[PDB]
RNA sequence: GGCGUAAAGCGCACGCAGGCGGUUUGUUAAGUCAGAUGUGAAAUCCCCGGGCUCAACCUGGGAACUGCAUCUGAUACUGGCAAGCUUGAGUCUCGUAGAGGGGGGUAGAAUUCCAGGUGUAGCGGUGAAAUGCGUAGAGAUCUGGAGGAAUACCGGUGGCGAAGGCGGCCCCCUGGACGAAGACUGACGCUCAGGUGCGAAAGCGUGGGGAGCAAACAGGAUUAGAUACCCUGGUAGUCCACGCCGUAAACGAUGUCGACUUGGAGGUUGUGCCCUUGAGGCGUGGCUUCCGGAGCUAACGCGUUAAGUCGACCGCCUGGGG
RNA sequence: UUAGCUAGUAGGUGGGGUAACGGCUCACCUAGGCGACGAUCCCUAGCUGGUCUGAGAGGAUGACCAGCCACACUGGAACUG
């Protein structure tokens, strides 16, 4: 049930492009956010918006290219069902580096390209390719 | 084809 | 499935059952050698396969298949059974090895007589 | 189910305000009495077993509603459970 | 890794433990995370060398021993503590449809039986027949009575329920669902091993009831046989009460819960709008068929009532035969 | 196709004891203690370093070598130090 909101984005998103939509919107998310964000600057969409007041809402603006979308698969890897946790080397490489995997760490979400430098570590959110 | 049994 | 299902009722595995069990999951064994007899094989073929019924070391008693054209095996002898099935002739799931103990090689055997137990003649 | 006029009243007693039909002590209340009165119809019948169902319903849904307020606050559980006579 | 048909979703539902849990702030720092320090015997494996002529063997140094404990930090996420919010869940109000259930009445049609009138030798039955039934008069037909059982038409890939399953009309007690402007509560939830409850027909127990049908049983045919199929009977049973039994191809052969993803055509039950000027004209719910895109699929097919794309928990499979 | 197990049993107090804490022992006293994260009960088995296999996660194994343990005809006991 709503047990998982997380994974709602990621569905949503690989389900938008999917449906080669332009917008997609949800309830609005702290984390959300924050992973939006990470998409964000990490140009996999073009941009998030939140116009969510009493009840946040959060909209993502999709991208595209040729012949098919920006993100070619997106995953959940941590979920409420079992939590995945990884040190600073243990940080997962997607597709031999060309491709972002969102890590939450102590000091701030992350890319894992980005927390790797970062030095430090922390829960992987998910895989986008 | 099939043999010992089938 | 379930991670939680695994992490309880935890994923079983399933020991495999040794085709061959005349005891002690050993290389081969000693047998006193009940009868000498010969049978009829499956559908598809049509011989008159030679075998032995053989009273073990271990106690089990065993039918045991003797390859190679003739042998001197008769009543009581004293073969020592190997492994390898016959399929052609079912319940026999083991043969006796040739030119051990009481048994003798094939006779004239000239071909890979490693097997059928023969000695090399006048190189 | 159970006569509007019969519903009401029980709404004002536990319910902080009338209208305030959306408080804990309010369902419970509402829903004991209702249970109480299903009593005496399967009293007889006995072999209506769908009612019976939804009796059940009624009986499990308290439960883990007087669960509820116990957890947050054990003062108006327990001042609720007496004034009600009950959860033995 | 799987379960619509290949082996595989518990017949269904409630729910304890457990697993999981919306949202916002503060705090905690356990989980989590980074640095440090102990420790993690030696040997072995491994990396770069050395020595037996080489290699095996021997050996130097190093990495490693993915672990644990202690301490000082971190704070996103997770957990606890504290206080809220509302889209989840639940409460009330007002409507809506319904073979939902329990209990009790009653109606009409019909079969059979019995009494009586008319009425004559036949009736019944099959592929053809015979058994059967009639002149103590059947069948037929008319009047009336008794009795049990089920309730045409309406009726509809209708509707209701968790499923099993529920249809004449009426009363009584009762469950659930759906819509709508709203009021309240506040995450009170999802799932469920064991547990518990419901659970088609047949069957069992103690009794009653018994028209029609009808295992077993008789007889008649058919046949080479016919311990069947067909025929004439006909007990248990079928019904009721109260237990028990707990099984079905209990099938959509497809667990439940939530979100997401083009359409077309119905059925059905709500509701808001507009000279309602149309039997309707445009909207917005619930339930429910069909067709079919993408995608899935081994295929058949499934296809927003998914076998699509996700997530939580449960159950189950692991070659045939035995 | 093992679901319940335990009276010195669980704790206390108090003597005795031991090299030492301790139900170790005894006396008295509360009545407890463990268990489906699987006690109890059966069956099996020396444990680790490691060994074999595997891309690995794992699966299998623990002869030779080294650490720890246990036994030394079977059962029991103390003595010496």
């Amino acid at each position: 049930s709503m047990q998982d909101p997380i994974a709602d984005m990621l569905t949503r998103i690989r389900n938008g492009q999917a449906a080669n939509k332009a917008a997609v919107t949800m309830p609005s998310s702290k984390l959300k956010v924050a992973i939006a964000n990470v998409l964000k600057e990490e140009g996999f969409i073009e941009d998030f918006k939140v116009e969510g007041d009493t009840k946040p809402e959060l909209e993502l603006t999709l991208k595209y290219f040729q012949g098919k979308a920006v993100v070619e698969s997106i995953q959940r890897v941590s979920r409420p069902g079992l939590r995945i946790y990884k040190r600073k080397d243990e940080l997962p490489k997607v597709m031999a580096g060309l491709g972002i995997a969102v890590v939450s760490t102590s000091k701030g979400v992350m890319t894992d390209r980005a927390a790797r430098q970062a030095g430090l570590g922390g829960e992987i959110i998910c895989y986008v390719a | 084809k099939a043999s010992s049994x089938a | 499935a379930t991670v939680n299902q695994l992490v309880r009722k935890p994923r079983a595995r399933k020991v495999a059952k040794s085709n061959v069990p005349a005891l002690e999951a050993c290389p081969q064994k000693r047998g006193v050698c009940t009868r000498v007899y010969t049978t009829t094989p499956k559908k598809p073929n049509s011989a008159l396969r030679k075998v032995c019924r053989v009273r073990l070391t271990n106690g089990f008693e065993v039918t045991s298949y003797i390859g190679g054209e003739g042998h001197n095996l008769q009543e009581h002898s004293v073969i020592l059974i190997r492994g390898g099935r016959v399929k052609d002739l079912p319940g026999v799931r083991y043969h006796t090895v040739r030119g051990a103990l009481d048994c003798s090689g094939v006779k004239d055997r000239k071909q890979a007589r490693s097997k059928y137990g023969v000695k090399r003649p006048k190189a | 189910s159970l006569s509007t006029e019969a519903t009401a009243k029980i709404v004002s007693e536990f319910g902080r305000d009338a209208n305030d039909t959306g408080s804990t002590e309010v369902q419970v209340a509402l829903l004991t009495a209702q249970i109480n009165h299903l009593q005496g119809h399967f009293a007889e019948h006995k072999k209506d077993h769908h009612s019976r169902r939804g009796l059940l319903r009624m009986v499990s849904q308290r439960r883990k509603l007087l669960d509820y307020l116990k957890r947050k606050d054990v003062a108006r559980y327990t001042q609720l459970i007496e004034r009600l006579g009950l959860r033995r």
